[PDB]
């Protein structure tokens, strides 16, 4: 999510209930635009959250001019200590299939199934933005030089489209974006409607911990991942 | 080149049927709506004052 | 110009890495006094820049100071643009020497923020054909000028051109290669007269 | 070999008449910034 | 002559592209030439 | 400011430091929302809060279909129960020209300055002269046609930084290069631009009416003016500038 999620609780608005205490957000404010002056990204979202069983790992995503460029991982233990994470790779991804649990907030960590905490870090952000990194529709909007931007203009969903999952990209490399209808599990993603109406939270249920925000009225989304980090295989048992 | 100028505000537009939309009246409401502070981005903007 | 066309006048617009500081307040006046902004840039000119950008007179003003007061830091560039634009921004200016604006034109902009002959706050087009050479220097691909359409294009292309596209031309038309555009393309890049070869080994 | 007389009068002649009609489009724009502002300032003030 | 070949091959392409060359007038006619071949590749194969 | 964002950039964050308690801020929230049912209004704000003496009241207004305020006024000594204000006129106003101190929070209080005022109207002549005009709207958030139709400026995207930091680019919400800007405005420098959290957010403070607080966030559709104050101008302004 934006700044703007930064200088309202909107995280816990969403009524998921797990967030940033004000500490951390002022915090956060400060860090991720001395984050957007050191490292010249067009914008810094906080991605959100490694309930880790020592230290949470507070995580921040770089945005290119060109968003749907492959975004730029950074953590941090004490929010400020803004720390560049290394990219993911495919061989990163088959490297902790064997590695199950909760994360530790050491990334000095190392598992004897040896695999290092950080790549641990790197690789389940990266499934968790190929999985599950929300767009509305209309939000971004390709433009003809072969580069995605904000489309500036963008009108939130119409309260009919706010119910169909159509209406929702996932925020990857691919209307250029996959919708969320064909994510499987077909009952995979909860959608609901809290403070008036005037709000939309999706939540993720294959990666617990995620909720979107959506307000309809004007242009104020984004998406946050705090949770524990792993993938929901129970899925289909669960639905 | 003044034939050809007559030749332009001669086609703009005989009247498309598809739509009954005109090429100088649409533009010209494209661009009276500009004129009224779009910013130095308009260039990216007319694809949906067009809509 | 006595055309069915109307017209837009032009004009260059500097401000110097001493009086940067102070661009929001000169936008200001600009903008007030009936200016219209057409594009914004940041600069920082090296030496070779400030050698070329004076080139048609480089060549008398051997200022090493002038070198300096552009390479010491940034500059902001703007196009403005307004009737009768490079008179009434030299109105603004007044004279091009400072120290003579300091006492005699107390509403220049030079006497406001300016402080002597060469340390000038501001450079702008002195005249049209000036201000096309300055501008299409600084802000490339931007069209400020009346179009060639008529003998004046193809004297433009038979002199800087033409000697090296027929040439290339014809050399694709002994090889037929094939997707010749590659050929004509790579060609017109490595031989290009008015560069040097480029040897990345 | 002669291309010279060839191909490169054709191609000029091909650059005049592309650039006339350019001329023509920043022509017909040119009417169209008239007619919109002028239809502005004068129904704007009645 | 070798006109039909090349009557072919470029035929729309040189035009455009010394029509943008003479309207632009840079400082390097010839590079911005092999530049737009490129870009004019690039929005028509693609 | 729009009451569906009245959580959005919030009052106290403004830098006045007067605003709403989460009570009135959610009973708000769903009062103005059955507002925007009970009366056929285009879009409903909260004006603002009057401090009083014995009871605040919660002030509400009021757009037509016109996207320019006529307008009407809502008041409410609580955030639930909201009732109509009647709209002021020359001859309102021209009683309570005489009348002074503060506001007591009750609706059927009487004045002596003689005409029993009623504290109804002392209300909405205080509301108006406020409205008419201290009320603040960007340079280009809305514009009118050469039909007299007011529009939103749906493309609009805030004011640059260059243009913040100048009284030039704010007008008057009174309508009168289609409103007023606050650069022709009496006394002069009766306006205090200020800069909070860097450029996130811009606060305006009105120093003839005290308490009225206008926020812009620079770069985007956010916008709004609140007054939380004592409901009486700050007419010793010159001797303070």
């Amino acid at each position: 999510m934006d700044a703007d999620s930064l200088l309202l609780s909107l995280e816990l608005a969403s009524g998921s209930g797990q967030g940033l205490s004000p500490d951390r957000r002022a915090s956060l404010l400060t860090s991720l635009m001395l984050v957007k002056r050191d490292y010249r990204f067009a914008r810094v979202l906080f991605w959100g959250r490694i309930l880790g069983l020592v230290a949470d790992y507070y995580i921040a995503q770089g945005l290119s001019e060109d968003q749907l460029a492959p975004r730029k991982t950074l953590y941090s233990l004490n929010c400020t200590e803004w720390s560049l994470l290394p990219p993911a790779t495919e061989e990163m991804a088959m490297q902790i299939s064997v590695v199950s649990g909760r994360f530790m907030g050491d990334p000095s960590h190392e598992y004897e199934h040896q695999i290092k905490e950080e790549t641990r870090l790197v690789s389940i952000i990266d499934q968790i933005d190929k999985a599950v990194a929300i767009i509305p529709r209309g939000a971004l909007f390709k433009t003809p030089f072969g580069v995605t931007h904000v489309n500036r203009t963008f009108e939130g969903l119409p309260l009919s489209e706010v119910r169909k999952l159509s209406s929702y990209f996932h925020f990857r490399e691919a209307d250029f974006l996959d919708s969320l209808e064909y994510d499987i599990p077909r009952g995979s993603w909860s959608i609901q409607m809290e403070r008036g109406n005037a709000l939309v939270v999706l939540r993720s249920l294959l990666w617990p911990g995620l909720t979107f925000y959506h307000a309809p009225r004007t242009k104020n989304y984004g998406y946050i991942y705090v949770g524990t980090g792993e993938k929901n295989m129970d899925l289909p048992f669960m639905l | 080149l003044e034939v050809a100028i007559q030749n332009a505000k001669a086609y703009l537009l005989s009247t498309s049927s598809k739509s009954g939309l005109n090429l100088y009246d649409h533009l010209s409401k494209v661009l009276t709506k500009i004129l009224d502070e779009r910013p130095a981005d308009a260039v990216d903007i007319i694809e949906n004052i067009s809509q | 110009m006595p055309l069915p066309q109307i017209y837009v006048e032009k004009t260059l617009a500097l401000i110097k890495p001493d009086v940067v500081d102070k661009e929001e307040e000169i936008q200001d006046i600009i903008l007030g006094s009936g200016f219209t902004i057409i594009q914004r840039r940041k600069l920082h000119l090296s030496p070779e820049h400030c050698s070329n950008f004076y080139v048609e007179q480089y060549g008398k003003m051997f200022f090493p100071n002038l070198t300096a007061y552009m390479s010491s830091g940034p500059l902001v560039a703007m196009i403005l643009a307004r009737h009768k634009a490079i008179s009434y921004w030299k109105e603004l200016m007044g004279p091009s020497n400072s120290l003579v604006a300091k006492e005699t034109h107390p509403d220049s902009l030079r006497a406001i923020y300016g402080t002597d002959e060469l340390r000038n706050a501001l450079h702008g087009s002195n005249d049209f054909a000036a201000s096309e050479r300055e501008i299409r220097f600084m802000f490339p691909a931007v069209i400020i000028e009346p179009i060639p359409i008529g003998q004046a294009a193809k004297d433009y292309i038979n002199l800087y051109v033409a000697p090296t596209l027929l040439q290339g031309l014809t050399e694709l038309c002994k090889e037929k290669p094939p997707d010749p555009y590659l050929w004509l393309a790579d060609w017109l890049m490595k031989n290009n007269p008015n560069k040097p070869k480029l040897c990345h080994f | 070999r002669d291309i010279e007389v060839g191909f490169l009068p054709w191609l000029m002649n091909e650059v005049e008449k592309s650039m006339e009609h350019s001329m023509v489009g920043r022509t017909v724009l040119d009417m169209l910034i008239r007619d919109v502002v002028e239809r502005r300032i004068n129904d704007y003030e009645h | 002559m070798d006109t039909a070949y090349l009557k072919n091959c470029f035929g729309t392409g040189l035009t455009q592209a010394l029509a943008e060359v003479a309207r632009v007038r840079p400082s390097d006619p010839i590079e911005y030439l092999a530049h737009w071949l490129y870009h004019y590749r690039s929005i028509t194969v693609a």
